[PDB]
């Protein structure tokens, strides 16, 4: 599997703008890029900035340019109620857990809560004509789509380009009476202004003190990463270079198996003249089709969740219909 | 703005045309046809080939009898005989004087040259028209293959153009074909499960590597002659060897109309039947004001030359006086006269040179020039050569 | 018309590995779809492998063993097939959908070839 | 999304999914034509009457 991971080893975590980070607009680490929902038994794919699953099962995450980490049972994801984390790898999530309005993501290492909330549907569809909220105990087997647990290498890839340039307010500092720019260890770096005339810098692993512009307010220091890459997305700034020097597989495609669906309650049947009465118990919401077996069909489709009762015309051509999931039913009559 | 337009069906002769608004200058569009090509619904049936006659080891057996052991092989033919007394070189090869028996099995098996020889036979129906079109609406030339049949339109610079159905749906082709080595002939095979000896179908295969094929060869077995190891068998010819001989001219020169064939795969094209209707669609934005293009003043025709031949062979000098230099499009109502250019250069004060051609003694036709019209009128003489090489470019007025 | 014909199998010793082809000929240019299922006795049809293009598609009990493997231009698919089990041993389909005919008269739309039978012995 | 023709279709014909077809639903009559050898034909007086 390690042939697998190696590919997403060596790219980075990256930070990024947070609608609420329970303290207004903010930056944070655990940026929502976007949700996607369209798995039968209600699994989801999440797009986070921090990648996931490297060690077993932990999440590795950005903090102001330095990488931490912290085991995966300690962050928690909610839509309406508290949902539930399956597997992490890469930059991918798989989830599982009902409908809702909204996904909201938080976790808690220090005294000091981390979390973002985005508007982005979930929706749970369920499998067949019998609608549902939660999949029952038992009932029968058929095929629906559902996003595989393995992470295999499909035809599937996103894009990956070059970092941007980012920003770093805190690397200035002020002597008794100039501006010293302190790249960290072993770090290349580039200072920019126009306090004076013009000066664009380079700094690689040496600490610099300018005579002039001397105060905190005007001016720049970038930061410069070669080794590491990111994503495309609109949260990062685009550094000088239209290339794109590889790309890399998702895990978690959709995938076929089998499905357990409920079934219905056996319908109690009364028969007439050319007529059959329907006396209906639904335990939820259950579609109805019923049709004729001649050159007119005359399709009467419903939706029906309360008990009710149903009269029916048959003639010697024919009666046809399904309530639920079961097989199709067809009654023909004759002369009486 | 919806437009509606018709074509004879005809490569290589070019069509000029303005589209005129009210109050708008006319909008010229050109088009030329390169292929029409038409497509039938095929489907493929069968395949034939030489056969070769299948022929084992006799088998002996001496002082004794036999059986026959039924291999299933297509047409195959089982028979067991007495009284032989065969010879090798080394002697006689048994001692006894009567009672050996001998067993002959004989069949048909493809022969190894079905591959690259081999008879096909088709179903043809349904044929469905394409071609490939140079259009120019206003100064926008594209070269593009359009389904004409009544949807699928294609669409460039919002223009929308629908090529409609033909008005005729005659056909080359009969309803079975038989497709060999590039030539098609239209011919009556017999269906699969009924060939018949000493024609074509006496081997039938539903593939070329079906490894399943059905045979009447009437394959009969024969008494060797007395004193050799062998086996004598009669059939009739090959029937496909028959046709071969026969073989009734081509429809690639025979058919009506002048219809060309080419088979990678099956199609006919470039021969002149029907017509094609046109319906455009014109975006709103396309149309220019009036006094951003030249107008003219008192304008007259002359006719300077005249040959009312296949080709253009009428030369007309138009005089005018203009406000602007600019080219514009000149047009003939009328299928009296049809010109050669769809557009003219023209100058403030200069005169233009006009190529034509007609099919009238004496014509009187009325021309258009950029915002108005002209009345063109004169003789014309017969031409000088009888028989040229190209087709009439004018119709043919009553 | 459009044919599949199939290649491989045979009889071999459990942890083997093998290959399986399925070749297209007729009149075609293009194939949306091509995948493999298995008919063991006694039983009903099952998918196993699923190919088209770039994108792959695997079963619950062929993941991690077993590699599709599609050539459109040669129309064409190979089923490396590895770590075999017991329960392997079955009749394997090859079926070719969505087939684009090169005008190319319309005609049907599935195929299905008459397969080559895979055993496995302990 | 509608009801399926295998759920809404006349005649009560079964659609199935991997060829695109049709099955078990009457409509018209077939007619056949029989060529039968004499092989397989008896004598009268060999069957009781």
């Amino acid at each position: 599997t390690e042939e697998l991971f190696n590919e997403y080893k060596l790219t980075r975590p990256y930070m990024a703008r947070c609608i609420r980070c329970a303290v207004g607009s903010c930056h944070s680490p655990i940026a929502i890029e976007a949700v996607k929902s369209d798995g039968h038994d209600g699994y989801v794919r999440l797009q986070t900035s921090s990648q996931y699953g490297l060690k077993g099962r932990t999440m590795r995450y950005d903090m102001h340019g330095t990488i931490k980490e912290i085991p995966l049972h300690q962050v928690s994801l909610y839509t309406s109620r508290p949902c539930h984390i399956v597997d992490g790898h890469g930059y991918f999530l798989l989830a599982r857990c009902p409908a809702g309005d909204s996904i909201t993501m938080e976790f808690k290492k220090d005294s000091v809560r981390h979390s973002c909330s985005v508007p982005y549907e979930v929706k749970f569809n369920p499998v067949g004509r019998e609608l549902y909220t939660h999949p029952p105990e038992h009932g029968v087997e058929q095929a629906c789509q559902v996003y595989a647990h393995d992470a295999q290498n499909r035809g599937a890839y996103v894009e990956m380009h070059l970092p941007g340039s980012e920003v770093d307010s805190s690397l200035v500092s002020l002597s008794g009476s100039s501006v010293t720019v302190t790249p960290p260890d072993g770090t290349s770096a580039l200072v920019e202004c126009e306090c004076g005339g013009t000066k664009i810098s380079e700094t690689i692993n040496k600490t610099k003190q300018f005579s002039q512009c001397t105060k905190k307010e005007q001016c720049r220091a970038y930061r410069l990463q070669n080794d590491k890459w990111v994503y495309n997305s609109d949260k990062l700034p685009k550094a000088a270079g239209a290339t794109l020097k590889g790309k890399l597989h998702v895990p978690f495609l959709l995938a076929d198996g089998k499905c357990t669906v409920p079934l219905a309650p056996e319908p109690m049947i009364t028969f007439g003249f050319r007529s059959v009465s329907l006396k209906l118990h639904p335990k939820n919401p259950t579609y109805l089709i019923t049709r004729q077996l001649a050159d007119e069909p005359h399709y009467t489709h419903e939706l029906i969740s309360e008990p009710a009762v149903r009269n029916f015309t048959v003639t010697e051509k024919g009666w046809e219909f399904v309530w639920g999931n079961h097989p199709p039913k067809r009654f023909w009559a004759q002369e009486t | 703005y919806e437009h509606a337009t018709t074509m004879p069906s005809q490569a290589g002769i070019s069509y000029n045309t303005i589209v005129n608004r009210a109050g708008y200058a006319p909008l010229p569009i050109s088009i030329t046809p390169t292929k029409i090509k038409l497509i039938p619904t095929v489907n493929l049936e069968y395949v034939t080939c030489h056969y070769k006659t299948g022929m084992d080891s006799p088998a002996i057996k001496c002082c004794g009898s036999q059986e026959c052991t039924p291999t299933y092989r297509p047409d195959e033919q089982c028979k067991v005989f007495t009284g032989v007394y065969p010879f090798m070189w080394g002697g006689a090869y048994c001692f006894c004087d009567t009672e050996n028996t001998q067993v002959s099995k004989a069949y048909v098996m493809k022969s190894d040259d079905c591959l690259a020889d081999h008879a096909e036979a088709y179903k043809a129906h349904t044929a469905s028209v394409q071609a490939f079109l140079n259009i120019t609406v206003g100064e926008h030339s594209i070269v593009t293959t359009v389904y004409v049949n009544g949807e699928t339109p294609v669409n460039f610079n919002g223009v929308k153009i629908t090529a409609g159905p033909l008005s005729t749906a005659w056909t080359p082709f009969d309803r079975k074909i038989v497709q060999y080595a590039g030539e098609i002939y239209n011919y009556d095979f017999p269906e699969y499960g009924a060939g018949q000896p000493g024609a074509f179908g006496d081997i039938q295969s539903r593939t070329v590597s079906s490894s399943d094929l059905y045979a009447n060869t009437n394959l009969v077995l024969q008494r060797p002659k007395a004193g050799a190891i062998h086996v004598p068998y009669t059939q009739a010819p090959s029937g496909f060897e028959q046709w071969k001989k026969d073989k009734a001219p081509s429809l690639k020169f025979t058919a009506p109309f002048g219809c060309e064939i080419y088979t990678n795969p099956i199609r006919a094209e470039n021969c002149a039947v029907g017509s094609i209707p046109l319906a455009f669609d014109i975006p709103d934005a396309l149309f220019t004001r009036v006094s951003e293009t030249p107008t003219l003043s008192a304008a007259e025709c002359t006719l300077n030359e005249c040959v009312y031949s296949s080709d253009f062979g009428g030369i007309a000098t138009v005089k005018y006086s203009a406000s602007k230099s600019g080219k514009c499009a000149v047009h003939v109502p009328s299928g009296t006269a049809t010109l050669k250019e769809a557009a003219v250069e023209l100058t403030e004060q200069g005169s233009a040179t006009i190529h034509f051609s007609t099919a009238n003694i004496h014509p009187e036709f009325r021309l258009q020039i950029c915002t108005s019209y002209v009345t063109c009128k004169g003789d014309c003489h017969p031409p000088k050569d009888h028989i040229v090489t190209h087709p009439q470019y004018h119709a043919q007025t009553f | 018309e459009v044919q599949l014909q199939a290649s491989g199998g045979g009889l071999v010793q459990a942890g083997g590995s093998l290959r399986l082809s399925c070749a297209a000929s007729g009149s075609i240019v293009s194939i949306n779809v091509m995948a493999w299922y298995r008919q063991s006795p006694g039983k009903e049809r099952e998918l196993v492998a699923k190919s088209s293009g770039p994108f792959t598609l695997y079963a619950d009990s062929v993941k991690g063993r077993f590699t599709i493997s599609n050539d459109a231009a040669k129309n064409t698919v190979d089923l490396q097939m590895n770590s075999l089990k017991p329960e392997d041993t079955a009749v394997y389909y090859c079926n070719a959908e969505g087939l684009r005919y090169p005008s190319g008269t319309y005609g049907p739309s599935a195929v299905w070839g008459q397969g080559t039978q895979v055993t496995v012995s302990s």
